[PDB]
């Protein structure tokens, strides 16, 4: 038996997922699926951590396991890297990116697999350019962040990519802080040099890479599914930028790709209406569920994407609030869009064909989807 | 206890940078006549859509700027060869006019072409124009230069850079860690060591010439014809299959004891040639690919891969069980002394060298598992010609797995020396080592001398 909260029933989450009740114990493990609730242990940084002298060096530049004030210090030494006039410059290289992957498809012309050639593409390419990976190695660098990932590869060959990826950033960031360029590493260093130990940056890019590309290809794959199967919302993407931005918004909280964030232990008891969860004790947050609950709003399980944004937890919420949110709303405007400015009309290749659901991931997604145009 | 290797690392390019062992033999036995192939690899690929002919020409050179050996000579005599690193690799890529009928011979006609390695970069490739929109590239390269996996890298580079080059921009790369020149030093370095009794290279000689001492020179095979003096090392070959029911019960024998795919079928194929009147000592030969824990060679093109000969006892008509465990333990001591190139052990033995046949072993058995694209372009492989042997025989076997990662049929073929061998001849062998296959698969008890080759007409 795979665990009940990350069990989905097509879009929805499985049956006996919607069954447990707000917040229940589970094999001494909480799950916690009610959307206030979740946002209570996501939101109290002081009777929650999030951490398994301590931290091993895997786990090093992993904001994720670190609480405050250690997590302070290091999520304010990458500002420099994320700011909105940063994010801007990204744009014109990330429709690039989204244009060549564009190009792919219409060469392998319709069908094409839209998850093979455009969203497990995408959202790996514009982590490559969010680091500042020289152009011409992006391919080279993805297909080892890839492979030190992908589980049919034994453990062996897996431990191999993943060091291999570690030199590569390492001998990036001799060049990168010998003479600083203006990229993400650059702008760190210019800005707080012999405060971030090299130690936290080569982590820090690490943990980029297996932070925002399963996230991204779950959500380019599931939304363009949705969207195909519901056509006329497809029409909010083929408006402004004001629309897609409130349509995508809408897609992050209905498909909620993530099933959980980082466990919570319980740094005291914590009282919460008639239950305990006494010091030690775990939670787990169903974020999918917490986004379908009717407390957070009218129709939770149908999709429109032209509803009034909603705050969701897809993004988690407080202080591990996911740090590559604007890159994360502004790929997938231009992805989604770009897509149907070229392929007006998209539709599944083959509509008898099977859903092939990703499942093995820390997120929902799909493995394959072919489609014409 | 022994001491250790020297750290393999970027070195001081020195004024006379030697050869591997590899390189040396490739170089000894190059061109003994002109009527002998072209120990080549060569792939072809077909490319439709709008070609930037131009850009194609920088990125094969490009290729080339990123790695050493594909601009290296090999100037000298016997005693004096060394590799000659150029600044570049001269690359002009006037297209050619074919057809499709006329193709596959243009194809074969310069696959075919032999190399002067004293004055010719060890490479090479031509342009095929179809039509508008239709090419095929032919790339060759000589085995002083490149093993098999090393042609997946230049066409993951060659894309990289035609990538680049078709829009305007040389490529951006960070450069390798090491060039083949770094991995030929480090060979020397260790090769060095035999001047140190306690050496690794000593304990690893020790074992190589005990394990190895008194193996006859050729293993005896069903020839159709004497072995020449001077190879031709034309090659045929017969394909071959292993339904996957029997793959599945052979897998079952696997994890009863530890043996894996390859050393089951590594037995089974000794109690062939036993039965096929080799006797009862042989030994046969695997390719290996590069050390995968080697992580600085992962993105290099070389000659990375190395031949691994184990010596097998079939005495006291063993089970098929019995010739497993002796070949595991066989192969499990003999895999840990890798670092002396295979290259080196004829003369380890004292073997009197021969151009008509491949030392140590004549038979080779290769069990692998199952498993590039260009901006505006559908690309595929275009098939091209077997390429030349020097080993009498040479099997290829693939495993075929399901979507469950289970035992779905192994698929290959057999590769012959066409000198020595008929077509005939060598389907009988492939069929009646997939009939040996099957019956050990029903009943891995079985013994030598109970095997069934009757074959069917
Ligand atoms: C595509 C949709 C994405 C979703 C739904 C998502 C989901 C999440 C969630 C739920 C969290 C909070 C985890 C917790 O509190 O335990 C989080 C945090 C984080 N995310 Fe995202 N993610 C996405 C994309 C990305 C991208 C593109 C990046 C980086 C380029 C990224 C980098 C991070 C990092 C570094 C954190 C940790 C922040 C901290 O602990 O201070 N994610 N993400």
């Amino acid at each position: 038996s795979p665990p009940i909260h990350t069990r989905r029933q097509g879009f929805d989450p499985a049956d006996e997922l919607r069954a447990a009740g707000t917040l229940t114990k589970i094999s001494t493990t909480w799950l916690a699926a009610g959307h206030a609730v979740v946002r209570q242990v996501l939101g109290d940084h002081k009777r929650f951590s999030t951490r398994r002298v301590f931290r091993p060096r895997e786990l090093v530049g992993n904001l994720m396991d670190y609480d405050p004030p250690e997590h302070t210090r290091l999520r304010h030494l990458l500002t420099p890297g994320f700011t909105q006039r940063r994010m801007r410059r990204l744009a014109p290289r990330i429709e690039e990116i989204v244009t060549d992957r564009l190009d792919a498809m219409e060469q392998a012309g319709p069908p094409a697999d839209l998850i093979e050639l455009f969203a497990d593409e995408v959202p790996g390419a514009v982590l490559c350019e969010l680091i500042g990976v020289p152009r011409d190695d992006q391919a080279m660098f993805l297909q080892l962040c890839h492979r030190h990932l992908d589980a049919s590869l034994s453990a062996r060959k897996r431990a191999a990519a993943g060091e291999a990826f570690a030199r590569y950033l390492v001998a990036m960031m001799a060049r990168e802080r010998k003479d600083p360029g203006d990229g993400f590493i650059g702008s760190i260093v210019a800005e707080h040099g012999d405060t971030i130990t090299d130690e936290e940056l080569r982590g820090v890019c690490v943990q980029l890479m297996l932070a925002g590309d399963d996230n991204v290809s779950g959500m380019i794959g599931l939304g363009v599914l949705a969207l195909l199967r519901h056509p006329e919302q497809i029409a909010a993407l083929r408006g402004d930028d004001q629309s897609a931005d409130r349509a995508v918004d809408e897609l992050i909280r209905y498909l909620t790709v993530p099933y959980a964030p980082t466990p919570r232990t319980a740094v005291e008891d914590v009282m919460v209406a008639d239950q305990v969860i006494k010091e030690g004790e775990t939670v787990l947050c169903s974020l999918p569920m917490a986004n379908r609950d009717r407390a957070l709003l009218p129709d939770a399980d149908r999709l429109d994407v032209t509803r009034t944004p909603v705050p969701h937890v897809a993004f988690g919420h407080g202080i591990h609030h996911c740090l590559g949110a604007a890159l994360t709303r502004l790929q997938l405007r231009i992805a989604y869009t770009a897509l149907w400015r070229r392929f007006p009309a998209l539709q599944l290749a083959d509509p008898a064909q099977e859903i092939m659901f990703r499942t093995s991931t820390p997120a929902y997604g799909l493995t394959s989807l072919l489609v014409a145009w | 206890g022994a001491m250790g290797r020297p750290a393999l690392e970027a070195v001081t390019r020195p004024e006379r940078v030697p050869l591997t062992a590899r390189q040396l033999r490739a170089w000894l036995l190059a061109r003994p006549s002109e009527e002998t192939r072209g120990r080549h690899l060569s792939v072809a690929l077909r490319l439709r859509g709008r070609l930037d002919v131009a850009a194609l020409e920088a990125a094969l050179r490009d290729v080339a700027a990123r790695h050493e050996i594909l601009r290296t000579t090999f100037p000298g005599d016997a005693q004096t060869v060394h590799q000659h690193i150029h600044d570049a690799a001269p690359v002009r890529l006037t297209p050619v006019p074919a057809t499709e009928e006329d193709l596959p011979a243009r194809l074969a006609e310069r696959g075919e072409q032999l190399f002067d390695l004293t004055r010719d970069m060890p490479w090479r490739c031509e342009l095929f124009a179809l039509s508008e929109k239709e090419h095929v590239l032919s790339v060759t390269v000589h085995r002083i230069a490149a093993d098999d996996d090393s042609m997946d890298v230049f066409f993951r580079d060659l894309a990289a850079a035609y990538g680049a080059r078709r829009a305007g921009r040389a490529p951006e790369r960070a450069p390798l860690a090491l060039q083949f020149a770094d991995y030929a030093i480090w060979e020397q370095r260790l090769l060095d060591g035999e001047r140190e009794q306690d050496s690794l290279i000593n304990d690893q000689i020790t074992f190589w010439r005990n394990h190895l001492a008194g193996i006859d020179q050729e293993t005896v095979l069903p020839f159709d014809r004497a072995r020449p003096a001077i190879p031709s090392r034309r090659a045929g070959t017969v394909a071959l299959r292993l339904d996957a029911g029997p793959h599945a019960r052979l897998a079952e024998a696997v994890e009863s004891a530890g043996a894996d795919m390859p050393q089951l079928v590594q037995a089974a194929l000794a109690m062939l040639l036993t039965r096929y009147g080799a006797g009862t000592d042989l030994v046969i030969g695997t390719t290996l690919p590069r050390d995968e824990d080697l992580i600085d060679l992962e993105p290099m093109i070389g000659p990375f891969a190395r031949p691994f000969p184990v010596r097998t006892d079939l005495s006291a008509d063993p089970t098929f069980l019995e010739v497993v465990a002796r070949v595991q333990e066989a192969v499990r001591e003999a895999r840990q002394h890798l670092d002396v190139p295979f290259e080196k052990i004829p003369e380890l033995l004292a073997l009197p060298g021969s151009l008509s046949r491949h030392p140590v072993y004549q038979v080779g058995l290769q069990v692998r598992e199952e498993d590039a694209e260009l901006p505006a372009l559908r690309t595929s492989v275009e098939p091209t010609g077997v390429e030349a042997i020097e080993l009498d025989l040479a099997f290829a076997l693939t495993e075929r797995r399901n979507d469950d990662d289970d035992e779905d049929g192994i698929e290959g073929a057999l590769h012959y020396a066409a000198d020595l061998f008929d077509h005939d001849t060598a389907a009988s062998l492939a069929r009646r080592l997939v009939r040996v296959l099957e019956q050990v698969a029903e009943d891995p008890g079985r013994r030598i001398s109970d095997l069934d080759i009757l074959l069917d007409d």
